[PDB]
């Protein structure tokens, strides 16, 4: 089910075009509101004074057809920046004219090219339309992956072609992009209409747009290749593109004139949806997040908060994360309890932070595998969750759990354990405090007791993605600092980013920590070698843990716990967008800091530039104690 | 056989024996279409009754010429290349081919100097080489980087030809090269004209009102708009016609020394075209459904 569109300069009827579209199989079309010939004055007589209409009237369709089907394109005469001034004026009137038409249509995308390097009247006059109105509708900025002058024909006798690699050079187009939106202000409603040309540019040059809103691809029928059977077809380059771009699921614009005239003109769409059948599908994980790509989360606080009843429930529909534990906990007991002792030896557990019981059972499971004697408590501060706890206990576990409705740090255990169980780890590992939760729970461990997780480390990985950059800049509130949203992380999915560098690991922390002097801050310098052109918008964070010897938990990208569901990535912002060359290298520092009843991180950026430290003294964002 | 014609004028051309070609465009309304006519009486046009003949096309005519005596290329909104031809009786124009080809509206076509071939110039920035008599594409060239304005064919030699683009390129083509454009030494080029008694000369127009002349430099600020249209007339010491978005037409001499000018016009003058029978009469259309015969002193 791939959305695609038709792009076309010639319409001779609305009514008839528009059903012929639809009837080959698209969704919406792309068309010219003027006429794209229809060259218009507006400042010299006689020209100015030409009787109308001035195009086609809005009647030929409906309000619904408008709003969904049609979308406009500038008129190609239009040229903002050109050198000659009068025709920058009329240009400008002009643009103007055809943009508040399109408004007037209600249509729900406007198409405008991005030709040549310098567009920056073509900005102004844009971002004066889009500050004329509140609207929604989007700008499609029609920009080519390979800028037509670098890859026209090398038949010009007297000006030979470049052979040589200019790496720089041949991003050119991004940095079209770039400026243009930047001159614009990142402007929501301002995306990219990506053209893809006959012959694709190294690899590089197309990572550039990972990140970028990418709303639409352009796909000429000059491109499409010849099976034996006449049909339209493209190369596995370019097949490898498509895959790439149905991950963003960008909408795909089909332009040009039908090249394959044997065969009829919805070949070329059924071949996208051809491709788009054949690939590998949600694969469970895929299946589970397809609706949280790019959304921005808060970072939960289970310590402060009371989670509610289908947070939890959430947390226990992930198999693979408690048979994780349930190993963890078998292997555990069989090392603490030979085999001679298996009726003797009763282990107590201690499930420090039970919420509604998962890892109970876990603990009841791996019991009975390992074929020990176990004492359970549950300990649950979270009083509405010890609800189903006392439930759980009347109705099955029995007197062999003791629910503890109680803090960890405070409760005055009768015993010592000799396993602690706990899942107070965030997406950042310790972004929770785990470190401090168990910390005060470890003087009820025995000295030889063993904590699971035993311990976790943070990895942090700096990335580009001006997407997620402009949903952070539109989280501004209205009584707070109008930059506050920058300096706090977001728990999120992930998607249209592009990671910098492998992730290094930031903070770690061991349980028990049987240091004698306990300092759960932390200062970590990090140098990430980058070998692209970019633009870093911020860190993305993930975590490993080991809960016992081998068995271990991770969101890491490179040792992912296969078929794990919990815990989507965190994301840590920065304010301004940083420029990073080539063989660059980032320097990013973060501190974990805490008070008596708050703890918080720090950041900063300091190559190859120096950003501010975000969240200063916690100002923005602080994890309650 | 159609009673009413489009609005804007777009070309205008007289054969040998006098008859006049019109090319109209829809270039706004319901309807965006185009059409062809004829005029054995050059005086009863624009008015559509009085024509010889006359015919719809699906698309706008961005440009035509000749072919022959009974031929009728066209360059439409399309992106199609068209070719008509007159019946014996002239009273019917008919389609001969109509090959999509370009990818986006063809702006330009000229007729080679063997009348066996053309040449088309397209906003997809290609530009190809036609068999007129097989009806198929025999080259085609991505030399430009923008839109191609503008394709003249060489008067006398059938492999070269001029074009220039919106990347501020003008092109010398000749097949015969291995590599066949040549790039000839501003502000954007919008129109080229040989000169017919002169091989290795030719003049062209910009967007800034300017006309040059040019050989393989002197110029003169003529318009105050770009200039749409350059064409020599037919006498032993030809005069120069340009036409420009001013919505003036002006007669130049040897230097590019104006020698007449009109106004008539109340729109873009889109086309001019000299009279075989009277070589001082110079006629002219335009966007304002104007057809204005102009007696050039
Ligand atoms: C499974 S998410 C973490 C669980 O541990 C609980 N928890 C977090 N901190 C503490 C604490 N200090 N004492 C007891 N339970 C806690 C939380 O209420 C939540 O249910
Ligand atoms: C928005 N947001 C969601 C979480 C989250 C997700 C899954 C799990 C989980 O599966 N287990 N445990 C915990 C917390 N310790 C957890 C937290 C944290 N922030």
């Amino acid at each position: 089910r791939v959305s695609s569109g038709r792009d076309l300069n010639c319409v001779p009827e609305i009514a008839d075009t528009l059903g012929a579209v639809a009837k080959q199989g698209f969704d919406f079309l792309c068309m010219p509101v003027f006429h794209p010939r229809f060259k218009r004055e507006f400042i010299q007589e006689p020209a100015k004074n030409r009787p109308g209409p001035q195009t086609r009237s809005d009647l030929l369709l409906s309000g619904r057809d408008w709003n969904t089907l049609i979308v406009g394109k500038l008129s190609p005469w239009i040229r903002p920046d050109s050198k000659v001034e009068k025709i920058r004026r009329n240009s400008e009137a002009a643009m103007l004219q055809e943009l508040n038409f399109g408004a007037y249509l209600g249509l729900p995308a406007f198409l405008l090219p991005l030709n040549q390097e310098d567009n920056t009247n073509l900005a102004r006059v844009l971002t004066n339309h889009i500050h004329t109105g509140h609207h929604s509708s989007m700008f499609w900025m029609r920009v080519p992956l390979v800028a037509p002058e670098d890859l026209r024909d090398d038949i010009i006798e007297n000006a030979p072609t470049t052979h040589t690699e200019e790496y720089s050079g041949e991003e050119k187009t991004w940095m079209w992009w770039h400026n243009f939106r930047t001159l614009c202000d990142y402007s929501k409603r301002i995306a990219v209409a990506l053209e893809i040309g006959a012959d694709l540019p190294s690899n590089h040059v197309i990572d550039r747009w990972l990140g970028e809103p990418i709303k639409a691809a352009i796909l000429p029928t000059s491109i499409f290749l010849t099976n034996k059977k006449g049909f339209p077809v493209l190369s596995k380059m370019h097949q490898r593109l498509i895959f790439r771009l149905l991950k963003l699921e960008v909408q795909f614009i089909i332009t040009g004139t039908n090249h394959h005239s044997e065969k009829e003109f919805c070949s070329y769409l059924q071949y996208l949806e051809y491709l788009s059948q054949n690939r590998p599908p949600p694969n469970a994980y895929e299946l589970f997040a397809k609706g949280y790509e790019d959304y921005l989360q808060s970072p939960l606080q289970p310590l402060m908060d009371n989670l509610e009843s289908q947070t939890y429930e959430v947390f226990e529909k992930d198999p693979i994360k408690y048979s994780q534990y349930q190993q963890a906990i078998y292997k555990c007991l069989l090392d603490r309890v030979p085999e001679e002792e298996k009726d003797t030896n009763v282990q107590v557990l201690m499930v420090l932070g039970a919420g509604r019981g998962p890892l109970v059972n876990a603990s009841l499971r791996a019991a009975k595998q390992a074929d020990r004697r176990i004492k359970l408590y549950a300990v649950e501060k979270n009083p509405n969750a010890v609800v189903t706890l006392e439930n759980w206990q009347f109705e099955e576990w029995g007197s062999q759990v003791t629910v503890v409705s109680s803090d960890m740090r405070e409760w005055v255990a009768p015993e010592k354990a000799d396993i602690i169980v706990s899942e107070l780890l965030g997406s950042f590992a310790d972004n929770e405090l785990s470190p401090e939760c168990l910390d005060g729970a470890q003087h009820f461990l025995k000295d030889d007791g063993v904590s699971i997780p035993g311990e976790y480390t943070s990895f942090l990985a700096p990335i580009s993605s001006s997407k997620l950059y402009n949903e952070v800049r539109a989280c501004r509130e209205k009584d707070r600092d109008p930059e506050a949203q920058f300096e706090m992380p977001y728990v999120v999915r992930l998607h249209n980013f592009h990671q910098l560098s492998a992730p290094q690991p930031c903070f770690t922390f061991s349980h028990p920590n049987r240091d004698p002097m306990i300092d759960n801050n932390r200062y970590c310098t990090l140098e990430f070698p980058v070998e692209v052109n970019t633009v870093l918008h911020g860190f993305a964070g993930y975590f490993e843990t080991v809960l016992y010897q081998d068995i271990t938990l991770s969101i890491r990208p490179e040792t992912h716990s296969p078929g794990m569901f919990s815990w989507f990535p965190i994301l840590f912002p920065i304010k301004q967008p940083i420029t990073v060359r080539e063989g660059q290298t980032i320097c990013v520092r973060f501190w974990r800091c805490s008070n008596s009843k708050k703890v918080w991180y720090e950041w900063a950026v300091t190559a190859p530039v120096c950003s501010a430290i975000h969240n200063p003294t916690g100002r923005s964002y602080t994890i309650g104690l | 056989a159609p009673a009413c014609m489009e609005r804007q004028l777009e070309a205008a051309r007289y054969r040998s024996d006098g008859a006049l070609l019109l090319g109209a465009s829809s270039l706004s309304g319901r309807c965006w279409a185009g059409s062809l006519w004829l005029f054995k009486d050059p005086c009863a046009a624009p008015n559509e009754g009085f024509c010889s003949a006359g015919v719809q096309t699906e698309a706008g005519v961005a440009d035509l010429t000749w072919v022959g005596e009974r031929g009728i290329l066209v360059a439409s909104d399309s992106g199609a290349v068209e070719l008509w031809e007159l019946d014996e009786n002239e009273t019917l124009i008919v389609s001969k081919f109509c090959k999509y080809e370009h990818d986006d509206i063809v702006s330009t076509v000229s007729v080679l100097s063997s009348g066996t071939q053309a040449v088309s110039g397209s906003k997809d920035i290609c530009i190809k080489v036609w068999d007129l008599a097989q009806q198929v594409v025999l080259s085609s060239y991505r030399a430009h980087a923008a839109q191609v304005t503008c394709v003249a064919a060489s008067p006398h030699k059938d492999s070269v030809f001029l074009s220039c683009s919106e990347d501020n390129r003008i092109l010398l083509w000749d097949t015969r090269c291995p590599k066949p454009a040549s790039q000839i030494g501003g502000y954007l080029p919008t129109s080229l004209a040989w000169h017919p008694q002169q091989s290795e000369v030719f003049v062209f127009g910009d967007e800034n009102g300017t006309v040059s002349l040019v050989d393989t430099v002197l110029s003169s600020a003529v318009h105050s708009q770009c200039v749409t249209g350059l064409v020599f007339s037919p006498h032993s010491v030809p005069f120069l016609a340009s036409l420009s978005e001013d919505c003036s037409l002006a007669v130049l001499d040897s230097s590019l020394s104006e020698l007449f000018r009109s106004q008539a016009h109340r729109d873009f003058v889109r086309d001019a075209t000299w009279s075989p029978l009277n070589h001082s009469l110079l006629t002219t259309v335009g966007w304002d459904h104007q057809v204005v015969h102009h007696v050039v002193p």
